[PDB]
């Protein structure tokens, strides 16, 4: 088969700057009719891939003119002249010159922007869940930048690692931030044995956290 | 306008078969080829094969020969992909894709197949209640993926963060947050709607001050 290899695997790029992604085919992909059927797609999270460029260098109608394609032989290049926030996602090259049709491995375009502190929100177990005998403490850390941020929990002032699960959204297509949820799951029994519950956010750069707390007795 | 409507998600046990569908409209059905593409986490995108409804001719990626079979029914303008001898390796999102023309490219909305011996479990949905205030919805302990979370039936869409599910003790859990002006809550209702296709359950959980 034709192997398509993309460089780089991830491309951090400042908003407004230019970006360039390359795609190398392991063999020739000139179809027997003289054309080179190499396409570029952008896949946003949850969406189907959107066609950007076809036959190496032809911009598909409807596609913004900041996108362009070029290449010859076995090296093909997608360029974005001025990256916008809506341009984040995973870019794929794709060839349908030779069976089997094949995709590159994808390049994730990541927007670089200014630091942003998270908006942090803490939620005790709902009455509904406690009535069912469970106890989850939920902490949202929303719209921050950069993506690397750590969460630590404290119960009655002591650090707590048991029962913590974290999840991150993909980078936001409007403000280029990240968001994260941290969920502390305990038995209701253990939850009712303690009073203070703290969600603490630290960046890897700074030692100053952002904290949110609640006290069960209130 | 050209549209391709795929069948809904499916939970299927290993060793079974499954037939997924792709209903086409808005063009002469027999004049364009339809492709299928597999999208499995950590394996990018893979082209499976195509069928030409004009003559029911097929071409397959060698990888899927003896696994996938494409068929066409002209009366209903529908293409099917059947997968046999199912394993966990077959769990994926499957796309059907019509040959491209000038007025857009034509991908279906995707079908999420989960191949698992585990039974369906509906989510338990809990309200997360306490300028811009943040409310939430905890969607706990369901199987399989996916679930569909919206707020106020989808009319509340900006300021929403719905997080990827994490697997914990063989069940998935996610949460969703929404941020709205205090001048609108609780004076106006805020509800998270959680729809789980495998169990055909939909919950509307109103968020009420504690």
């Amino acid at each position: 088969d034709v192997l398509l290899t993309q460089t780089p695997l991830s491309l951090p790029v400042s908003l407004g700057d230019q970006a360039s992604i390359s795609c190398r085919s392991s063999q020739s992909i000139v179809h027997s009719n003289g054309n080179t059927y190499l396409e570029w797609y952008l896949q946003k999270p949850g969406q189907s891939p959107e066609l950007l460029i076809y036959k190496v260098s032809n911009r598909f109608y409807g596609v913004p003119d900041r996108f362009s394609g070029s290449g010859s032989g076995t090296d093909f290049t997608l360029k974005i002249s001025r990256v916008e926030a809506e341009d984040l996602g995973v870019y794929y090259c794709f060839q349908d010159s030779h069976i089997p049709y094949t995709f590159g491995g994808g390049t994730r375009l990541e927007i670089k922007r200014a630091d942003a502190a998270p908006t942090v929100s803490i939620f005790p177990p709902s009455s509904e869940q406690l009535t069912s005998g469970g106890a989850s403490v939920v902490c949202f850390l929303n719209n921050f930048y950069p993506k690397d941020i750590n969460v630590k929990w404290k119960i009655d002032g002591s650090e707590r690692q048991n029962g913590v699960l974290n999840s991150w959204t993909d980078q936001d297509s409007k403000d280029s931030t990240y968001s994260m949820s941290s969920t502390l799951t305990l038995t209701k029994d253990e939850y009712e044995r303690h009073n203070s519950y703290t969600c603490e956010a630290t960046h890897k750069t700074s030692t100053s956290p952002i904290v949110k707390s609640f006290n069960r007795n209130e | 306008e050209v549209q391709l409507q795929q069948s809904g998600p499916e939970l299927v046990k290993p060793g079974a078969s499954v037939k997924m569908s792709c209903k086409a409209s808005g063009y002469t059905f027999t004049s364009y080829v339809i492709h299928w593409v597999k999208q499995k986490p950590g394996q990018g995108l893979e082209w499976i094969g195509y069928i030409y409804p004009y003559n029911d001719g097929t071409i397959y990626n060698e990888k899927f020969k003896g696994k996938a079979t494409l068929t066409s029914d002209t009366s209903s303008s529908t293409v099917y992909m059947e997968l046999i001898s199912l394993t966990a390796e077959d769990s994926a999102v499957y796309w059907c894709v019509r040959e491209r023309d000038n007025y857009g490219v034509y991908w279906g909305q995707g079908t999420t197949l989960t191949v698992s011996s585990a039974k369906t479990t509906p989510p338990s949905v809990y309200p997360l209640a306490p300028s811009m205030v943040t409310l939430g919805c905890l969607v706990k302990g369901y199987f399989p993926e996916p679930v569909t979370v919206t707020w106020n039936s989808g009319s509340l869409s900006s300021g929403v963060h719905t997080f990827p599910a994490v697997l914990q003790s063989d069940l998935y859990t996610l949460s969703s947050s929404v941020t709205v002006t205090s001048s609108t809550w609780p004076s106006q209702t805020i509800t998270c709607n959680v729809a789980h296709p495998a169990s055909s359950t939909k919950v509307d959980k109103k968020i009420v001050p504690e």
